[PDB]
């Protein structure tokens, strides 16, 4: 299972 | 040699073309089990190992729905990145990202990590302590602060510590057959005289961790022994070899021996 | 930022004349991600060919594997032709049977 949110650089 | 889960993602902007290409993929150990492509006729997360087909539609709908939200961020991430480094809107660019958990002695994780790279070179990595970040330069230094003000490394620790290990296990059991059973190599040796050379083959093995070694008359001689990159066979297995030029006279006095957790077998011509 | 492709041409199983097998081109450790890859049977590109799909490894480099079903015979020559941005000329590496 992939991690839901992705972080914004 | 512990079990590992890894999600790998890449965004390459194709300037002049359309929206940037996005590929995401997951690996349990050396086995890709899932993949995404905005370029595929129907961009949607989908299976690449039999043990995962098993998961339900809502699982897929959510994985796909989530990675689909990944691409959007990385689309936005590419611009942001091109503006930090002050970069004309004309060159192609690639932002890549990876996240993983590695398994400790019992259940619980041994190492967790998430990191980013821009155009080949490193950028932003999660620290060992899963609580801080190392930036590559002033550009990434900006991202560090954003992450820091956003208290975000917990959300990320959360996954790495919980979810990651959790599903790592679920998939491991649901794929005990292939993920947990080692394929041992069908080894042998071959000749081929130039003057003469000696090649030590190892085929059809899982995982791809193996050491190779030739013995002269006594112990290790590795000054001219050929070190070919360990390659995929095409089925779940792998392939490698090491080879030596010996003066055509004392040949069965050389022994290539190989270890692989699937005892350290020793073999010759 | 600029990394040259490592190419490897080799069979699925120990090559045996007149017996079915698979040919593998392993193009790896290359950066950026754009790459044209061709398999050759005695000069011409062979059409009936799928690769894997683009992915990348621990060091941030990409990799792919192209392949065909094929049967080895003593007269037939087989090769891999890969092109990347990092090289003036398309690299054509021929398939060694004991390699």
């Amino acid at each position: 299972r992939i991690i839901p949110r992705h972080l914004q650089l | 040699g512990s079990h590992s889960m890894r999600y790998f993602s890449a965004a390459v902007s194709r300037p002049g073309r359309g929206e940037p290409r996005f590929i995401a993929m997951g690996y349990v150990d050396d086995t890709q089990f899932v993949r995404f492509d905005s370029d595929s006729a129907c961009p949607r997360m989908e299976p690449r190992a039999p043990w995962v087909e098993q998961e339900g539609p809502e699982y897929w709908e959510e994985e796909t729905r989530n990675t689909k939200a990944h691409a959007q961020t990385d689309r936005m991430n590419l611009q942001t990145l091109r503006g930090y480094y002050n970069q004309s809107e004309a060159s192609s660019h690639t932002l890549q990202w990876m996240i993983g958990c590695d398994l400790g002695s019992d259940g619980r994780l041994l190492r967790g990590y998430e990191q980013y790279a821009y155009d080949g070179k490193d950028y932003l990595a999660l620290n060992e302590d899963l609580r801080s970040w190392t930036a590559a330069d002033t550009a990434a230094q900006i991202s560090k602060r954003k992450c820091e003000a956003a208290n975000v490394a917990e959300q990320r620790r959360a996954y790495l510590e919980g979810t990651c290990v959790e599903w790592l296990h679920r998939y491991l059991e649901n794929g005990k057959e292939m993920l947990q059973r080692a394929d041992p190599p069908k080894t042998h040796v071959t000749h081929h005289p130039v003057f003469a050379t000696l090649r030590c083959w190892a085929l059809g093995f899982y995982p791809a961790e193996i050491i190779l070694t030739w013995q002269r008359d006594g112990e290790d001689q590795t000054q001219d022994v050929e070190l070919v990159e360990t390659r995929p066979a095409g089925d779940g297995t792998f392939q490698k070899w090491a080879a030596v030029v010996v003066p055509s006279g004392e040949e069965q006095r050389y022994t290539c021996h190989v270890q692989h957790e699937g005892e350290p077998l020793m073999l010759r011509w | 930022i600029q990394r040259t492709p490592k190419i490897q041409v080799y069979s699925r199983h120990p090559a045996e004349n007149g017996k079915s097998n698979f040919l593998n081109c392993y193009v790896s450790g290359f950066h950026p991600s754009d790459i044209e890859v061709d398999l050759l049977k005695n000069g011409e590109r062979i059409e009936k060919v799928e690769h894997s799909d683009l992915s990348f490894s621990k060091d941030w480099s990409f990799y792919l594997l192209y392949y065909t079903e094929f049967t080895p015979t003593e007269k037939d020559e087989y090769a891999c032709r890969v092109n990347h941005v990092t090289l003036s000329q398309p690299k054509i590496v021929k398939w060694d049977r004991d390699m």
